[PDB]
């Protein structure tokens, strides 16, 4: 990496977008890097400890492919299948769970909620396609929780309980993105 | 819905759900029988009509939608991970709903009923649109439902028993409901 | 529509692009609006009175889908079908006419001439795709008539009559875009 | 025109029309037998040759064309709803004709004949190009012909009888003609 | 070509990009012309004398279609076929050679080496698609030779001979792009 | 590799070549059994691993590659018609290799082995990637090999006999080799 700098000169890291304890995530986007900028990819590095659930989320635009560099992962993907189907209830609700592992690849469509589990100490690379514009919305955790935004009156109407009862259930988890997977 | 040469005339959307207060209809895939429309192959159109003082529960779609007000007036709600942006729509209002943001939509105080048109620009799955709903209903349940006991235990830090009493359910007249107030 | 303005903040009307008497047309283009600008759509509102022919025209780039909000419409579309055909005369010349009506949708390809008829008082929404760059060329009427541009010597050569005889036939209709449909 | 593996060699366009003064030929769809060319699937090529002092009647194509002068010299005419832009083309001139603008094309005073190449970038109907002609001829008639009596009555404000005597016809040697002057 | 200039006003020539003796090449790119700029095409004029090989090369991005305006051409295209094949050695190596001639068209994919032969005095038009960004890399000749860049130690490892023995074989041809086709 | 509904789980690339010092593997076409992935149809992924002090001979690919360092350290070489640009890659380095530039890739001095991932964005032939190698090997030979005696005579100005002794060959352990120094 030479001082005659300027090309398709190589790239690597910056402050993770989600560091923590339980785990971290670094992520080069297209809007902040030119060799991908015109490539439309998002690249991202995901590191976690024995047992740190990446908590339910879904990317808005990007479709991310993930490879297991190092470790053992338990992925749990969630779905509604093909609209060459034409019937609401007549659809599917599927859960795709795989314990991936050094070698394997998981494809992760753009709105389908995902959650991971770091069975071993994990190193994962993310090659996101359909980048420009992606947002990650969370359904659990303390920062960027979205179940935490539906106003009160609506929550009552929406979830099997109530306004006040959602708002609790919700912050009964003072942690961010990667949290404790410790079962019972 | 099936095998016509070059017909540029459409009048039948298939219904996604319908009930006492409203309806959501979806047009046959443009590139359907005719080959005369492969350039539209990606677009989709949904019509929508709710009786006065009703709700479209919170949901997000994989497709970018361009909402447009044909009749009524609406209160649209765009939810993102930091707050909301809310809007009073009027006959002729057109708003652009990005993919994946959840939104709920409401017909106010009225007598006047709500008719909205949704032009959908698809990507993920060309000419295929999919919405996801938080709440459980008889059509389908929460996506949340799909997870694992522990997955919901860890994430939430609440026993499953208390996850499902704000998870699975009986919201009956389904995705469109009558509001209290 | 709040003073914290700035988003994908909602949109509606401006001066119709073709007002008149017989009828009007409002139309938001992509080059003058950002939420469609990157969407590539054209949106347009078409209002007309019992009996006001929208006169033969064809859009250059845009393919417009039209829905009947309110009223009764008589559409008359014109065609030359599939060039997985390979033979001039060996082609088709078709006229697709439908009396549409509150509910229905008409698709309107990009060069195919169209004419409408407002059987009842009409309200129509236009969702044009393939927007950036569209032009509407007219084959009848006083403003933007194109049959009115082929020079003299050529008209003679082109239409079953003549230079002088076209130029007349042509302005024997002192009206714009929406005119009188009154038959005999 | 039909089933070859990977042949990147083409020498036969199908003819659209031909006659005493000229010709319009059209190459087989690139993505034809080979699958080796799905990236060209949208492009099309037409060749064109007119004898001296001839005309291509006014017409418009749905596809964007990039015109290019191989032989001769031409007088091209671009008509739009407000006037014209006219040009004297020379061996090597390349002009870009947007979709839908009508244009007529002429070979001048010559002995020297006209050979033009048209590279077409299609959209509406992928790898499909269609031209529309004003005038009636034996190949096909005017699109105008396709309308309704009244439709032409109202629009025009002239009885049909007088619409068709500047409508339907006998321009014989069809779309390419000999000019008077 | 009028002084009211400014449109899709017509275009033609500039200094050939490769003049010589043996032959020349003019070429309008998209980055230097607007009516193609948004068209993504490259247009190029290729003139050569009885016997002037256009020497092995391959375009990086652009796929060029070539028509024989005037003359007789001997094209020799080189290939590795379909990767709906999945096996290195299990691939193909093909040579497509055609003596084209006034009339015919040759398609020329983006990385596949090509060489021509001007059997008669030649005039060829090139319509390149997938323009923005194309580079022409040469495998023979004196200017822009690429076999002439693999460093020494590598050449040894790469070609059936050696470091010193490549460097020779290489410049034993003091000419550019179009050279002498004179056989023995 | 063959007929699964909606499986977003992949673990088997087909091997392009493998040997004593290294390997090049290639994932099944994403849009393979599922239709659930037509939006990935164009992308391809190759994995790569070389033992210490080895070489990937010079070659160029038709596809744009985005190289990424999973393990090891590498010396990448980008050759263009005027010189080179060379780089020492480290765990986590990502470089973008345009289409058609030739490049050779080397694992240095090590004990530590090289694992590189190649995400390929295809065009020419949607979801199809092809590399071309200068040198002859038993997998396939030089593309140069494909030419004509004279074609190589004229171009080169060296008798064929001397073209092939720096043409065709026996580089055995093929496209990945052990370096001298």
């Amino acid at each position: 990496t030479l001082s005659s700098q300027d090309k398709p000169f190589n790239l690597r890291s910056r402050d993770p977008i989600y560091s923590n304890n339980y785990g971290k995530l670094y992520e080069i986007t297209p809007e902040k890097n030119s060799q991908l900028r015109d490539l439309d990819i998002l690249l991202n590095c995901l590191q976690m400890n024995e047992g740190a659930l990446f908590v339910p989320h879904y990317n808005s635009r990007a479709t991310v492919i993930l490879v297991a560099n190092e470790g053992r992962a338990e992925v749990e993907l969630v779905g509604l299948e093909q609209q060459q189907q034409q019937g609401l209830e007549s659809m599917q609700l599927r859960r795709y769970a795989a314990t991936l592992s050094e070698g394997d690849i998981i494809v992760i469509p753009s709105s389908f909620p995902v959650a991971l589990k770091a069975a071993s100490d994990l190193n994962m690379v993310g090659i996101g396609v359909n980048a420009e514009n992606n947002e990650r919305n969370f359904l659990a955790g303390h920062k960027e929780n979205v179940i935490r935004q539906i106003p009160r009156q609506v929550s009552d109407l929406t979830f099997p309980g109530s306004g006040e009862e959602v708002e609790e259930l919700l912050e009964n988890q003072k942690e961010s993105y990667f949290v404790d997977g410790q079962p019972r | 819905a099936q095998n016509n040469p070059y017909l540029f005339r459409s009048n039948k959307f298939l219904t996604l759900f319908k009930n006492q207060h409203g309806s959501l209809r979806l047009l046959q895939r443009f590139n359907e029988d005719t080959e005369k429309l492969e350039n539209l192959r990606d677009y989709r159109v949904l019509e929508y009509c709710s009786k006065p003082n009703t709700l479209l529960l919170p949901h997000h779609s994989d497709s970018d939608l361009l909402v447009l007000v044909l009749e009524g007036q609406a209160i649209l709600v765009l939810v993102n991970p930091d707050g909301r942006d809310t809007y009073k729509l009027d006959q002729g209002d057109a708003i652009k709903i990005q993919a994946g943001t959840p939104f709920y939509l409401i017909n106010p105080d009225n007598n006047q009923n709500l008719r909205i048109l949704k032009f959908a620009i698809t990507f993920r799955r060309p000419g295929t649109v999919e919405d996801f709903f938080l709440s459980s209903t008889k059509r389908l349940p929460s996506y949340l439902s799909a997870f694992s006991k522990n997955f919901l235990e860890a994430s939430y830090d609440s026993p499953y028993d208390e996850i499902e009493q704000t998870l699975l359910q009986e919201e009956q007249e389904g995705v469109i409901v009558k509001m209290p107030k």
